[PDB]
């Protein structure tokens, strides 16, 4: 039915966000689609012209904006395998052991292809060069450069990334073969903002004089 | 891109590799993601996880597993290298042909061919994880030796190896027999000629492989029987003394150098030889427990190298000098502190020795009958060379034991009488059958298909010769 | 009470243990008090005459 499926929805922790939970950014939401599913979902189309499909997607914006969102919500509608890694929770590990959890998601990612590996938070574990302060997030920053440099070339996986800014990222991340492809997150407009009211404002029970066309209107910056 | 170099190793050891050894875990309940996927709690546990070690009270970590870990570390596919081998056994004899600008090591030495400082530190894998003795006759035996005789005993084990579920990737060897060398055992301790029990030993081992057994190990008993009027032992080693004394700590390691294990991810071909050392003493409440136990790789690769010898403390090993021949830098055994913290302290005049240990589990297989092993013996006819006592193998006792079978027939109750390790050593020995006479019996004494090669080694000229023979000595 | 091969037996009187820990001493009771010397044995001999300790308990 829908969402690779009452019980077709026509617990689950952090799972049933589909394409239907997201609104106001079908511009970025097409992008992420068009470099993410298409490989996975579709592959004899680039081995019938001839091209690789990229492999990394960096993707930022202001925080709240919905990075997270939009990449489970994809990960969830491919109906492919993937793997959450999260910065803070990587760093926060004895030494040697961050490497060892990012080589065994790279490793099981690929083992169970096709695979998206979500490496959230980016900017904590691959930081910019002046603040890698001490030989553990330079250790871990080779590590990650080496697991992405090193993936495959036949191999159906893909990685995603989310920061909050460019310049957040060592540079060395952003080079061919790497997160080459980056995805920009702005703050919606009215009718974004109206489609977020209308999403979230579905469960509560509303009163009949709202005017939810009023307060997309008044929020701006929201 | 080169790979691992072609040679033969053990049939346990390719299959031991084939395997995976990955430890599934379920969808934990810290888990936020959907059915497909799956975050860093629920991914499969590796087979070296230390935390799964310890939380299930396993000590060391089942060496396979150690090399599976070593080869995800290291060794990127399809670039980054030209395979690195991953293990490399420790060598400290100095570089005899250095030639930087400089004569050999007695009259020049520099920066590029000096030993560096040696760091002892507790091994993290052990090579064989259990040891299987098939019935509990044969250690019974051997500790009747010393029960009638009072002193100590020495014999080399012999058997195979093979897997062992009970732990990750994990080998246990099961032992069939055990012989016992010609030695002069005394009330503190025992001697033995190292020349014939190598040159003994030699034929021995090659009778061994046509039975097909391997020697994988030595056991000997130190038991000093208390006064009280029951049969009880005095427990000399225990946890604040020492376990194995320096001397036959030394001993392990030279015995583990001569038999190396054959491997195919090291340079020179083999590493850190799957050879095993049992010990009889008694338990804390004054029993005659057994203890297994293996020197780790790095005092295999000091002994070599001289640069160890035994204390008058019994738990501590001394140092030698730098003659003109052997070159010993300075050794340091590192360990960790109440507050978590490693500590190095140099031990020139005598350190523990229990840096160079690694400890395995005994056990015997479960009362349900498998029937595995290779021989219904170890009860009858005498064994190897205890003619200190009245065992004293000759025509006699086979007439007394191996004749009366034959005289009658019951080709079970023959088979049984001739499945004992010791009485076809004997019979080969004794060279009347042969060699294809010899093989035959063997086959017949070993295998679960005997019937048809009984009837024809009991039918054969030389069996009848040999019964023949020994009905008419008396 | 005690056997006396538990300190002074054979191998004990072949082997001086009491002269090497004495000699060391000055460098009779046997005591693991001190510092140990060298005591080099031929390759295939062991040695089981060291004084006892029993378990703490
Ligand atoms: N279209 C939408 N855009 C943004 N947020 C949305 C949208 N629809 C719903 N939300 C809700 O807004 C919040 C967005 O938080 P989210 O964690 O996705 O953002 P983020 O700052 O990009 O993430 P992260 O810090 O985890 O990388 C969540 O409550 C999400 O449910
Ligand atoms: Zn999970
Ligand atoms: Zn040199």
């Amino acid at each position: 039915g829908k969402k690779r499926k009452n019980n077709l929805r026509i617990e689950n922790n952090m799972n049933e966000v589909g394409y239907d939970d997201i609104g106001g950014c079908r511009k970025q939401m097409a992008q992420i689609r068009e470099m993410v599913e298409l490989p996975l979902r579709h592959p004899q189309l680039f081995k019938a012209i001839g091209i690789k499909p990229p492999r990394g997607v960096l993707m930022y914006g202001p925080p709240g904006t919905g990075k997270t969102l939009m990449a489970r919500a994809v990960a969830n509608e491919t109906g492919a395998f993937f793997f959450l890694i999260n910065g803070p929770e990587v760093m926060s590990k004895m030494a040697g052991e961050s490497e060892s959890n990012l080589r065994k998601a790279f490793e099981e990612a690929e083992k169970n292809a096709p695979a998206i590996i979500f490496i959230d938070e980016i900017d904590s574990i691959a930081p910019k060069r002046d603040k890698t302060n001490g030989e553990v997030e330079r250790r871990v920053v080779s590590q990650l450069l080496t697991l992405m440099d090193g993936m495959k070339a036949r191999s159906n996986v893909v990685v995603i990334a989310a920061t909050n800014r460019p310049n957040s990222i060592d540079p060395a991340l952003r080079r061919f073969g790497r997160f080459d492809r980056e995805v920009d997150i702005g703050i919606p407009d009215a009718t974004g903002r109206l489609e977020v009211l209308r999403i979230h404002t579905k469960n509560m029970k509303l009163a009949d004089d709202v005017d939810l066309e009023a307060l997309a209107a008044e929020t701006h910056g929201y | 891109r080169y790979g691992p170099l072609r040679i033969k190793e053990l049939a346990v050891d390719e299959e031991l590799e084939k395997e995976d050894g990955l430890i599934p875990r379920q969808k934990s309940k810290l888990c936020k993601h959907g059915d497909r996927g799956m975050c860093e709690y629920c991914s499969p546990l590796p087979p070296w996880d230390k935390e799964y070690h310890e939380k299930n009270k396993i000590k060391h970590i089942s060496f396979h597993s150690y090399l599976k870990k070593l080869n995800e570390n290291a060794n990127k596919k399809e670039n980054g290298s030209s395979y690195i081998s991953p293990l490399s056994e420790p060598d400290f004899r100095i570089n005899k042909r250095c030639h930087n600008g400089h004569e050999p090591w007695p009259r020049g030495i520099c920066s590029k061919c000096q030993p560096s400082a040696i760091t002892l530190q507790q091994q993290e894998f052990r090579m064989v994880d259990h040891v299987e003795f098939q019935k509990s006759e044969i250690i019974n035996e051997f500790i009747q030796a010393w029960r009638y005789t009072g002193m100590q005993r020495f014999g080399y084990m012999y058997g195979s190896y093979s897997k062992y579920d009970n732990t990750p990737l994990g080998i246990k060897a099961v032992v069939e027999a055990i012989y016992e060398p010609p030695q002069h055992d005394e009330q503190d301790g025992l001697t033995m000629d190292v020349e014939q029990v190598k040159n003994e030993m030699l034929q021995i081992d090659r009778q061994a492989q046509e039975m097909g057994l391997s020697r994988i190990g030595l056991i000997f008993t130190d038991l000093s029987d208390a006064g009280a009027g029951d049969g009880s032992v005095f427990c000399k080693r225990h946890k604040d003394s020492f376990f194995l004394s320096s001397l036959e700590v030394i001993m392990a390691a030279r015995h583990q150098t001569r038999h190396p294990n054959v491997s195919k991810y090291s340079e020179q071909g083999f590493f850190s030889s799957k050879f095993v050392t049992c010990v009889i003493s008694g338990n804390l409440e004054g029993e005659i427990d057994i203890s297994s136990y293996q020197v780790s790789t790095e005092a295999e690769a000091l002994v070599t190298a001289d640069m160890i010898s035994g204390s008058t403390f019994p738990s501590m090993a001394y140092i030698n000098d730098t003659t003109d021949e052997r070159y010993v830098p300075e050794i340091f055994y590192m360990k960790s502190n109440e507050y978590g913290i490693t500590v190095k302290e140099n031990a020139k005049p005598a350190f523990p020795v229990d840096y160079l240990l690694v400890t395995l589990t005994h056990g015997f297989p479960n009362t349900d009958t498998e029937t595995n092993s290779k021989f219904v013996s170890s009860t009858g006819f005498p064994w190897s060379n205890r003619q200190a006592m009245g065992q004293s193998q000759d025509y006699q006792e086979l007439k007394k034991y191996l004749f009366n079978v034959a005289s009658s027939g019951d080709f079970n109750l023959l088979h049984e009488k001739i499945s004992n390790f010791h009485l076809l050593l004997y019979i080969n020995s004794l060279q009347i059958l042969s060699p294809d006479e010899w093989k035959l019996l063997i086959e017949s004494a070993v295998k679960n298909e005997w019937e048809e090669s009984l009837l024809k080694l009991v039918s054969s000229a030389g069996w009848q010769t040999l019964v023949m023979i020994l009905q008419e000595s008396g | 009470l005690d056997p006396s091969v538990l300190g002074q037996g054979s191998m004990s009187t072949r082997i001086d243990y009491a002269g090497i820990a004495n000699s060391s001493r000055n460098k009779m009771k046997i005591t693991f008090d001190g510092e140990p010397a060298k005591l080099d044995l031929p390759e295939g001999q062991l040695f089981f005459g060291f004084p006892m300790v029993l378990p703490k308990e």
